[PDB]
Formats: C-alpha cells, structure tokens, sequence
C-alpha cells in the first residue's frame, strides 16, 4: 500500500554530467544500482516519486517532482531508461524501477517536465551478465533443458529492509533580496525567513512580513528559508540538519528475490 | 581483504559479523557536497 | 652556482660553487610538446618525407 | 577532468614488494631504478594481476 | 556479500567539529578544513572561513 | 599516436623535468664547494668559557638501522654556567644535538647512528674526551621509505 | 498632494453586506502597502487587515475572519475592503491608512472613515 | 502577543508646564515604536516614527527616545495647540497593537 | 558512418551518406567513457560558440 508516502516530499541532487558535458543540479538523479540476480535485471533509485499525486492520492499514470520550492504533477508517459540501446521498464514503485537491457558502459534516465522541457543524468556503468551452464547463446531456445536461477518478483508487499527519513534543513535563495536607493528589501512571499546582515547594527532576526533595512548594500546580507512541514530521505548528497539528528519515520523496499528456473 | 573469506559468519541467522576489507576517507572536491571514499572490492564475485 | 657571485646575509658573506661534474641529461637536438619534451634527431629544413 | 585510480594492495619481503593490482578500466604501470642505468619497463594491465619486484 | 553504509555529512561552518571512537566494524571518522560548499540557491553558510 | 613516454619517466638519476621554462632539477651528481667569511665579533674567549672536568660515559641501547637508534649518558662537573658545543671525533658515527647547556653537577643525553656492529667513538665536550663502547643489534623490518 | 477618501458607509440590516472603497491620490498606489484600521465611539485603536503590495501576503485579525476580505488593484489605484454576513455588534467608522516604504515600519498617512452600523 | 501599557492615565497641567508620557510592553520590541497624536474629532494622528527620530513638519519641542520595553516621550513647553491624546504602537510582530491611550488636560 | 537529412515541406525524407572514420584521442594514462565527480584536471582543447567574424 501506498499509505506510508503520505507524508514525504521529493529533492534536488547533484548530477555530474547533465548532457552538454557540464554538470548541474537536477530533479533527477541517481542512487546506487544493485546487481544481486543471476539472470541479469537491476533495481535502480531515483529521488521523485512516481504513482502518486500531490493530493496524497493514487493515480498509476502520473508522477510528481520538486519544482522550486514546491511539487508539481508530471505524465508519466515520459519516463525513459537506456544503456546504449533501450532498456525494457517491467514496473515501478515509489523510487524504485525495475528494467531489462542489453550491455553497455553507461546508464541515462530522463523524464518530461510539465512545460516541455526535458531532463537526462549519466552514470558510468559496467553490464554484463553471467553465463549458466556449458554453452553461451543469445536468446531463448524452444528446444532445451532447463537449470536453476533467481530473479526478482513483482511484489509491493512489505518486506524486512527499510529506510529512514528526517527533517530537511533550510533552503538558502539569493532572489529574495533587492536594492533599491541605499537600501535592501527583503520579500517573504508567505513563507518564514531568516535573515543575517553585516551592515550596522548587526541586523538578526526571523520574519513573517516583508521588511526594509537601511544603510545597507546587497551582498552584505545572508537569508533562507527555515520553516518546514514535511519529510525527507537522508541522502549523503544533502547536509545534515543537526548534529545529532532526529528520526520521523521509515519506508520499506519492494521486490525481493525468489528461487525460479532458466 | 580480496580473497574468499574476507567476511565470514556463524550462520545465515547470526547477528555477529567479521570484515577484514580496506576502508579509506578522501577530502571533497571544492564546492559540492558528497563523501568519497577508497574501498577494496568483494571477493565472493571474483571467485564465482 | 659559480665563483662570480656572493651574498651577504646578517653580516656573513657566502660563496657557492662552481659545481665539480658537467654532466647534463640533454641532447644537443630536442622537441618540445605541450609539457614533454623528447630527443629526437629531426631532419634538416628543406628535406622532408 | 580525468578519474585517478584505487589503492592497491602492498606486501614486503625480503629485496622484494608484492602488489595486487584491482583495475577497474585499462590502466598504465611503470617503473624505473634510480641511479645509473633506469632499465625502463612499461606494461598495459586489464584486470586482476599480481606481480613481484 | 557486504554492504556499505553512509549517512548524510555534518557540516559545521566557523566552527570546529569533533567526533568520538564507536565499536561497530570498520569504523572510521575524519574532520576537513576549508571547506565552502554551494547549493542550487546560492552559498550555503554566511561565515567564509 | 606513436610518440612514447618522454624524459620525464626514463632519465637516470632521478632528475625531473619542466617546461616553462625547460628546467632539470634535483640531477644528484658531484658535490659543492662552499666558503664561509665570519666576523670576528662571533666568537669568545677560552678564558671565559666554562671548564669541564671529569666525564664518565655508559651507553644503554643500540640497533644499527637507518635511523637514529642509539642513545649515551654522560656525566659531568661543570664550573660555572654556560652553553658548550659538541662534536664527533670518528666518521662511522653521527650525532644529532649541536648545542648543549652545562651547569653544576648532572648529566645530558644524546643520540647517534651507526652501522657498525661493535661501536667504539670519541665524543669532544668543550676540549675534552670521552671513550665510549657498545654492542649494537640488527633491525627487523626489510624495506622503508628514506635513505 | 497625498489624499485618502473613504466612501461606502451607512446602515445595512442584519445578515447583509457592505463594501467599503478607499480611493488615493498624490502618489504611486503600487509601491505601498495598506492597512484597515477601525475605531468606535467609547473603543481605541484597532488593527483589521493587511495587504502587501503584490498581493502575496494576508493578514486577518483572529476577531475578523471569514466575514472579512481585503483586495485591491494597482492598475484603478484602489483599495477595497469587503464585509459579509453582518452582525448587529459591527457598528464602528473603518479607515484605510498607508505603509511607509522606508524602516522601522512607519505610517505616514491616515484617511476620514465612514461610519457603518448594523440594525 | 505583545501587550502594551502606558501610563499616566491622563495629566493635568497648566500652560508652561512640561509634560511626560511613557509606553511599556510586554515583550522585547527592539526600537519599532511609534507614537500618535491627535484631537478629537479628528481621524490623522502623528508624532515621531522611531526612537531619538524627529517625524518631518513636528515641532521641535516633541522629542522622545526608546530602550528595552520601556520608552518615553518629552514636551518641552505645553501651549493651547498641545492638549490631545497620545498613543504608542508597536510593529515588531503580527498583529499591530496600540496602546490604550493618555489624554492631556489643562 | 555518418548520415544526415531532412524532411521537406510536401512529408518527403531525404538521407545522403558517406564513409567515415572516427575515433577520439586519449587524453592521461588511464582510458574512460564518462565524466567523474573525484579527479583531475588537465589541458585541451574546443570549439567556442560564437558567431563573431
């Protein structure tokens, strides 16, 4: 069941090749890829999430990512997965998608913004999976014996492994300051600010309301936001909130392995 | 650290682990945000 | 590194050199390449391949 | 930018090293001796080798 | 098989980090200096040094 | 496509090589001579220098390896206070302290290298001598990273 | 010169509704914002609402919610505030004032309110 | 959320006489005081936006200054023109408040 | 290989083709397919966008 999403957000993440041989920072990003299965399909992790709406409900064709600082709905018809040649997608779930695909040296997946913007991130990769019994072939033979192997099962039922989620930390934006004859406004836009100043007077506090500081020159001042309501995946790309951090929650992994023949 | 054995274990259901691999922190790359580190690779694969 | 030249340091005057071996690891014809730099015994101008 | 290589793997004995190389992608070894004459050598490694000086 | 297991880092800016000794296998902890990290928004921390 | 490695991996002696400007460095060849011109304002009289009288020498430790693994004990009776320098009558033996200070009646301590497996020196004090013997022992570790 | 003119006031029965227009002069309407403010014979001074000057950000007094909406539009160079759902205790003159564009948040100017009264 | 008091409740003085007025809080207000001033009769009130700051077209006889929750209000010389009640209000947080209000009386 | 074309104004394709050998340098001691976050830097060259005479 999907009930154990309603409380999570996506993230952003760094990507070290977003395309033009130049990195960036993208809604779209890659975790460790898992190997474990003898008859050669992976297990991937992203950080959008993919099967439910905004609203907290269910709806098996649409995903939703982080736009700035807020989600936004996506098609899901968009989503893409290759190793030189296509790869097969067979299911997803939450951060998890399954696939089947030929060798290769590298990994892309890519999605479909809502304004008709495209996004891709590139890992290296080295696929190529193992040989069973005595002879090595291409495809499946009509005519044949058959030996044991393990796969993954298509299964969304909780299992043993589970990982965590925490609070996120603030979020610095550099656009909500402007200058003006001498002096720097800062505009909320109804979110809680933090603010920090080197100008005289030694400016701090935390604000609700738009306010005017005077005396004072843009790049002098520091301002993020600090107030939030929901919960996120502790990945080693972000920084930790607090030194000893506090835990809200946990999510459990799908598909496990199984016992089958080849 | 890079031959069959390098961890061992009582039983599949056992709590208690031994690992003899090599472990290494490296400092970040200048303006972003990551941990690298230096790591020997499994064993068990290599000799499959 | 030779007998032509001296400082003066904190009121003590010093002298080095000259160096006792002429020994050096280039050749008289050389190539330099973005950084390397090899022994190579290039044809004369006006005489290509 | 290009990547740098793993550490690898160093024994001693006795006017002798051992080392046990994990490549991941083809990977240039060199060595030289210091002194006199360098006796230069020069070999191309693929995968998992172990060679002695 | 093993696995490997990192949390998220602790960065403290204008201040010094310390860390304590833990008895799970392989465990290790380091502290860097100089660091000045950057996110999609800007600079993270004010202090520069 | 064809060039092959440059000087920088196949000269001898170890030397190094730079291109802007092109440079060869730490070439170890030959040696240097050096001279020194000092003011006669540095030095002091042996009329005021402090006097050493009797010495004594044991030495408790030796192991012949690279590195300095020896160590003395000298005793001595000093007249008045002062400093005093120190220096090794024999070529098999270096010493690391330059200086030492002396006063009353006590003891100092220094530290030598050798590779000889039966050890016999002179150490010079302020124009006196002291004979020193020992037995030393081999190392155990076969490679380091320094000569 | 800078004016503010308050219009829209007069008696209204109970459960209707009353729109109240402040209307300004003298300067750049988009560039400040607003407040209502109200006041009654025998009571002191109160605060109502608060827009900011892209209409971004609200404010309701916790007396006033829900029968209370502010708007306004920088292109009439008008302010508006809305009352529904009256009740026979809503009988007081409301003012619109301004909001300095310098720190230490001043108001500079107030306007003449009209009285309203529910019976 | 921060509640005001000022005090006296009114003053009686004559013409010549110097008048006084002081505003407390009940929580930090870290200088974002004001004060009013009008007749009766009237909407607009206005005297000094800020701490040791002289609002532009008042006369110099107002003046006044600020510190932690407490703050204070000076006239140098009371005339006929000057009898009128006096308010303070805070805008440090959400809501504004005033204070409840001193009256001057011959 | 290398093949280009275009469709038309009236739904026509229209390819053309011609031999061709590519294959790009090394750059380092190390060969690799892809960009890593943890390395180093080294010179070379490119094409610049611009449009100025």
């Amino acid at each position: 069941n999907f009930n154990v999403y309603k409380a999570t957000r996506p993230y952003l993440a760094h990507c070290p090749d977003c395309g033009e041989g130049h990195s960036c920072h993208s809604p779209i990003a890659l975790e460790r890829i898992r190997n474990e299965a003898t008859d050669g399909t992976l297990k991937i992790q992203v950080s959008l999430q993919i099967g439910i709406k905004t609203d907290d409900s269910h709806d098996w064709t649409k995903l939703r990512y982080m736009d700035s600082h807020t989600p936004a709905d996506a098609e899901r018809a968009g989503l893409l997965v290759r190793t030189s040649a296509p790869c097969t997608i067979t299911g997803t779930m939450g951060h998890f998608i399954l696939a089947r695909c030929p060798k290769g040296e590298t990994l892309t997946v890519g999605f479909t913004d809502s304004r008709k913007i495209s996004h891709t991130c590139t890992h290296p990769f080295h696929h190529e999976p193992p040989v069973i019994g005595r002879e090595r072939f291409h495809s499946r033979p009509q005519h044949g014996k058959e030996l044991p192997c393990s796969t993954y099962v298509q299964s969304t039922a909780a299992t043993a492994e589970e990982i965590e989620v925490h609070m996120p930390p603030d979020t610095p934006d550099r656009t909500l300051m402007t200058q003006q004859s001498g002096n720097v406004k800062i505009t909320v836009n109804g979110q809680t600010v933090r603010y920090k100043c080197n100008c005289g007077g030694s400016n701090e506090g935390l604000t609700t309301t738009d306010k005017v500081i005077n005396n004072c020159k843009i790049d002098q001042c520091h301002a993020a936001v600090t107030n939030h309501k929901n919960w996120q995946y502790n990945s080693p790309l972000v920084p930790r909130n607090a030194e000893l951090g506090d835990r809200k929650g946990k999510i459990h992994i799908p598909f496990p392995l199984a016992n089958v023949t080849c | 650290p890079g031959q069959f054995g390098d961890i061992q274990s009582r039983t599949p259901e056992s709590k208690d682990v031994y690992a003899n691999t090599q472990l290494v922190l490296q400092r970040p790359a200048a303006g972003t945000v990551h941990v690298p580190y230096s790591q020997a690779p499994s064993g068990f694969k290599y000799w499959l | 590194a030779n007998g032509d030249h001296a400082v003066t340091v904190k009121d003590a005057k010093f002298v080095v050199g000259p160096m006792s071996s002429a020994w050096t690891p280039f050749d008289n014809k050389i190539v330099v390449y973005k950084g390397d730099v090899y022994n190579m015994d290039y044809p004369p101008f006006g005489a290509g391949r | 930018r290009v990547p740098k290589a793993r550490n690898p793997t160093v024994t001693y004995g006795k006017n002798q090293v051992t080392m046990l190389l994990y490549p991941d992608h083809p990977t240039l070894l060199s060595y030289r001796n210091m002194g006199q004459e360098p006796n230069y050598h020069e070999e191309w490694v693929t995968h998992k080798k172990e060679v002695t000086l | 098989e093993y696995k490997t297991v990192i949390p998220s880092p602790y960065v403290k800016c204008c201040g010094t980090a310390e860390c304590k000794d833990k008895s799970l296998p392989d465990y290790s902890c380091k502290v860097f200096t100089g660091v000045y990290p950057f996110m999609w928004g800007g600079a993270y921390c004010f202090c520069d040094a | 496509k064809e060039r092959g490695a440059s000087l920088q991996h196949t000269a001898p002696f170890g030397c190094q090589i730079a291109t802007n400007p092109v440079r060869a460095v730490n070439c170890a060849v030959g040696n240097i001579p050096i001279s020194i011109d000092i003011p006669d304002a540095a030095f002091t009289r042996v009329v005021d220098a402090p006097s050493v009288t009797d010495m004594s020498c044991e030495v408790p430790a030796c192991t012949h390896s690279s590195d300095f693994g020896g160590v003395a004990i000298i005793k001595y009776t000093a007249s008045k206070k002062g400093k005093c320098a120190v220096h090794s009558m024999t070529n098999a033996v270096t010493i690391r302290e330059a200086d030492v200070e002396v006063e009353g009646n006590s003891q100092l301590q220094i530290s030598f290298s050798t590779a000889l497996a039966s050890a016999e020196f002179r150490v010079q004090v302020c124009s006196t001598q002291v004979h020193c013997a020992a037995a030393c022992h081999p190392p155990k570790d076969h490679i380091v990273n320094y000569p | 010169e800078e004016q503010l003119v308050e219009s829209g006031g007069g008696l209204v029965q109970p459960g209707g509704s009353l729109r109240l227009s402040c209307a300004a002069s003298g300067f750049t309407f988009s560039s400040y914002s607003m407040n209502w403010v109200r006041q009654a014979p025998g009571k002191g001074l109160e605060w109502v609402s608060y827009i900011s000057s892209s209409s971004s950000t609200i404010h309701y007094a916790d007396s006033v919610k829900g029968r209370f909406t502010i708007s306004r539009d920088n292109a009439k160079n008008s302010l508006y505030l809305q009352m529904n759902s009256l009740r026979a205790e809503d009988t007081a003159v409301y003012y619109c004032a301004r909001e300095g564009n310098s720190g230490y948040e001043p108001l500079d100017y107030w306007g003449q309110g009209t009285l309203v009264t529910v019976s | 959320d921060i509640q005001m008091t000022q005090s006296p409740s009114s003053l009686s003085a004559s013409v010549g006489d110097r008048v006084t007025i002081t505003c407390r809080a009940s929580q930090s207000i870290s200088s974002y005081l004001n004060w009013y001033q009008q007749k009766p009769g009237k909407a607009p009130k206005l005297l000094i936006y800020a701490a040791s700051s002289l609002q532009s077209g008042v006369p110099s006889r107002f003046s006044g200054s600020g510190s932690g929750t407490d703050f204070t209000l000076t006239i140098s010389s009371l005339q006929p023109e000057d009898f009128a009640t006096y308010y303070c209000q805070q805008s440090y947080s959400t809501p504004w408040t005033f204070g409840q209000g001193t009256k001057v009386e011959i």
